[PDB]
């Protein structure tokens, strides 16, 4: 396919996120590179408008499925590349356990030869006395899934899952994602049977960078049909 | 809350068993529920959905074989197997969930924990001779 083509090499990605929680305005920046062959990823985020008010790890999701490594037997199952060049809209609602929730959307599509997440994303009830606004949330990340199923209707996708984020105290703050994705094109996509993205996510810090930031390496592996 | 499992157990292929999750508590109708099964060496199975507006699913290997269903006054869900195969012996979950459940069945990963549940039952074996 002419989309499932325009990842066979590394590509180029920018990630751009403006962001309202309980009235605490930022703005993101990213930039990085996608390696769908491997499911490989590599992005560093840059808060442009000085700290970050909720903790990096809450931003994750949030901040390109397009780049999972579909193996050659699942290759009818990939939405995501299916999609582009002209990609999708992403939405979801995260529910953070006992606290309050963000809601995104996002559009994921090439812009020339890079690839681009434009995100807004805007969050409500959240407790400033919370694991979120209080940042106290481990600076790491667990292996996930991500389960999927066909939404026919919308000639898309929909996902859930929840997310485990170690406490730093040794508890774990849960955040159930609802997620959406719809083609901005109207031309054909691939429409999927029931499967996972297994992902793992490094976190770190640029040793030479002041400005508050995060470093993700992630590798995203499409699993789950034999 | 708590799940428990019953009336499962041996069965000859082509038996039937109606496997039944009580649980405990005023809550229950709010949840959405859910079927898992793991076989030993094999990816755990969501293997049917009752959503809390109704809607079910089934894996594709048990539909018109098995049907989930749920009592909101005795805070039940039943699955009932008809014609059981050799593919289906496994432990079998219980789970109940107040998050986002959209009728996901299939391979879930190598443990049922994977697929993140509120509340799961300990199980009960269902061994098909």
């Amino acid at each position: 396919g002419k989309g499932e083509e325009l990842f066979t090499g590394v590509v180029p990605i920018l990630v751009e996120l403006d962001g309202d929680v309980n009235g605490h305005k930022f703005s993101v920046s990213g930039e990085g590179e996608g390696d769908a062959t491997y499911g490989k990823l590599t992005l560093k985020f840059i808060c442009t408008t000085g700290k970050l008010p909720v903790p990096w790890p809450t931003l994750v999701t949030t901040f390109v499925q397009c780049f999972s490594r579909y193996p050659d037997h699942m290759k009818r199952h990939d939405f995501f590349k299916s999609a582009m060049p002209e990609g999708y809209v992403q939405e979801r609602t995260i529910s953070f356990k006992d606290d309050g929730n963000y809601k995104t959307r996002a559009e994921v599509k090439f812009e020339g030869d890079t690839l681009v997440n434009r995100i807004e994303l805007k969050g409500i009830d959240f407790k400033e006395d919370g694991n979120i606004l209080g940042h106290k949330l481990e600076y790491n990340y667990n292996s996930h899934n991500v389960y999927i199923t066909a939404d026919k209707q919308k000639n898309g996708i929909k996902a859930n899952f929840k997310i485990r984020h170690n406490i730093e105290d040794g508890s774990v703050q849960l955040a159930d994602h609802y997620q959406q994705n719809t083609p901005i094109g109207d031309g054909p996509v691939l429409l999927p049977d029931n499967h996972y993205l297994s992902t793992q996510s490094a976190l770190s810090k640029d040793p030479n960078e002041k400005r508050d930031h995060m470093v993700l390496l992630e590798f995203v592996t499409a699993a789950g049909i034999t | 809350v708590q799940l428990q499992e019953s009336g499962g157990g041996s069965v000859q292929a082509g038996g039937s068993l109606r496997l039944s999750c009580a649980a405990s508590g005023d809550t229950f109708s709010s949840y959405s529920m859910a079927w898992f099964r793991q076989a030993p060496g094999k990816e755990c199975e969501l293997v049917s959905n009752i959503l809390r507006d109704g809607t079910t699913t089934y894996a594709g290997s048990v539909k018109g074989r098995f049907t989930i269903s749920r009592d909101d006054a005795k805070n039940t869900v039943y699955l009932q197997m008809v014609n059981l195969k050799s593919e289906d012996t496994a432990r079998y979950y219980c789970a109940a969930d107040s998050g986002t459940q959209l009728g996901y069945v299939g391979a879930v990963g190598l443990s049922c924990l994977d697929y993140v549940m509120d509340y799961w039952g300990k199980g009960t074996q269902v061994t098909v001779s």
